[PDB]
């Protein structure tokens, strides 16, 4: 199966002062956004109509309430214990955690935190794994955090029962969108000339699903390796943006050929020439 | 607590085609902290319309960000993305480059 094999929420907490603090969420599977979190009401935004998974309005509910409590007790007692773990405003905190489908049948959970953009901590299999990057700070918050086994037992249930029981539900549900197939467009230009004799062949592949996709330029059969590939970039219609590029002689040009393989093509691959 | 500067990459859905309709992009990645003001410019002024991705950030932890907005390609109508965050001492204009 193509498409998206995993599921993760991520928190950005924002500390301006010592009662000031907004917290920013949202669900997603792999890049593509399924939840929202509206921080006022304390309510999931449901993006897509399968976003429940196989869930019930009752276990949705509860859900959106344990975040809720979290959310105002991770503010309240960061805002408590700043002081006494040296903390200097304005910081941020960050965090992502789900779980994840792996070809066989086995699901690996994961948890990570951060500040000021660094490893702060992990979830290495139910125990707390401060990284060396968050220093004695890091090591201060693990050995405090599991002496309270109300909130250590309700993170476990979250990430080893809850998790992999909610990413199949999405999996299935939204089979009909992930699982889609949709094809590139390819374009070519001359951007701008790097050399005063030289020219850059610029290759454009664009609107394609899944995330895979294999772009080079090409001599022939004969692929050249000062291609350099650009970032995979996003459209909002969830679909990618790629850029491939190439810096060579004004002579050279001619005989050149982008080539762009992708699952939705099936065989047939998109070759482009350069034409004098 | 780090500053990244971000990262800025201006580009259409489709290719430019004068007077067919298509999308304008501005993605602002590896940048830190989150706090960032971007717009989208026709001609040096600020498009009203212009919807936004919610907050996200990479395995690196630093954040990402999709501006668009649906536009129509001319002649001399020439496009930019404004960007405003604390490592920059003036906002920073990017603009569209239909060839490149
Ligand atoms: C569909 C979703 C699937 C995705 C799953 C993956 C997401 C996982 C989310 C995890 C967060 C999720 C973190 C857990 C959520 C926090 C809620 C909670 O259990 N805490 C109660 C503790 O009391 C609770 O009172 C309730 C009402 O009387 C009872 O129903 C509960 O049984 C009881 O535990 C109070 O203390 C209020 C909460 C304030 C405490 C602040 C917590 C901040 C520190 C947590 C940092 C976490 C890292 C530690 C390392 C662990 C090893
Ligand atoms: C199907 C249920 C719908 C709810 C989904 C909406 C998104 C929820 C947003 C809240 C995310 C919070 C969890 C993040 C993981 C913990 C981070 C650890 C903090 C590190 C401490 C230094
Ligand atoms: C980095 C700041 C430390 C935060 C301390 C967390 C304490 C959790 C208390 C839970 C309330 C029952």
């Amino acid at each position: 199966f193509q498409g998206p094999t995993s599921f993760h929420v991520i928190q950005t907490s924002s500390f301006t002062n010592s009662t000031w603090a907004q917290t920013q969420g949202s669900g997603w599977l792999d890049d593509l956004q399924i939840h929202g979190w509206d921080s006022d009401s304390g309510t999931a935004i449901f993006l897509k109509p399968w976003s429940k998974g196989n869930f019930s309005d009752k276990e949705v509910a509860e859900l959106e309430e344990i975040f809720r409590v979290y959310i105002f007790g991770f503010a309240r007692e960061v805002q408590d214990f700043a002081g006494d773990f040296q903390m200097k405003y304005p910081f941020e905190i960050q965090g992502i955690a789900g779980c994840e489908l792996h070809s066989g049948g086995a699901i690996v959970s994961f948890l990570r935190g951060a500040l000021g953009g660094l490893d702060f901590l992990s979830v290495k299999n139910a125990s707390c794994v401060p990284s060396p990057e968050g220093g004695s700070r890091a090591q201060k918050f693990c050995a405090l955090i599991i002496q309270y086994q109300g909130i250590m037992e309700t993170v476990r249930i979250l990430l080893y029962e809850t998790c992999p029981r909610y990413l199949l539900g999405v999996l299935n549900a939204g089979k009909a969108d992930l699982q889609r197939q949709v094809k590139p467009e390819a374009w070519l230009s001359s951007g701008p000339s790097p050399g005063p004799g030289r020219l850059q062949l610029v290759c454009h592949v664009s609107g394609f699903y899944p995330k895979p996709v294999w772009v080079m330029w090409m001599r022939g059969e004969q692929e050249q390796q000062g291609t350099q590939l650009g970032d995979i970039l996003p459209n909002a219609n969830w679909t990618w943006y790629l850029r491939a590029t190439l810096d060579v002689a004004d002579g050279e040009a001619a005989g050149l050929s982008c080539r762009v393989k992708h699952s939705s093509l099936e065989g047939q691959d998109i070759i482009l020439y350069w034409g004098p | 607590m780090i500053q990244r500067t971000p990262k800025i990459q201006v580009y259409s859905r489709h290719p430019a085609e004068n007077g067919k309709s298509n999308f304008l992009n501005c993605y602002v990645s590896g940048f830190h902290p989150s706090d960032i003001e971007v717009d989208l410019l026709k001609n040096g002024e600020r498009i009203e319309k212009v919807e936004h991705s919610d907050l996200s950030f990479s395995k690196d932890w630093s954040f990402y960000l999709l501006y668009y907005t649906e536009f129509t390609p001319t002649e001399k109508d020439e496009y930019a993305c404004r960007v405003n965050h604390v490592t920059l001492s003036q906002p920073k204009i990017v603009k569209w480059d239909r060839d490149m």
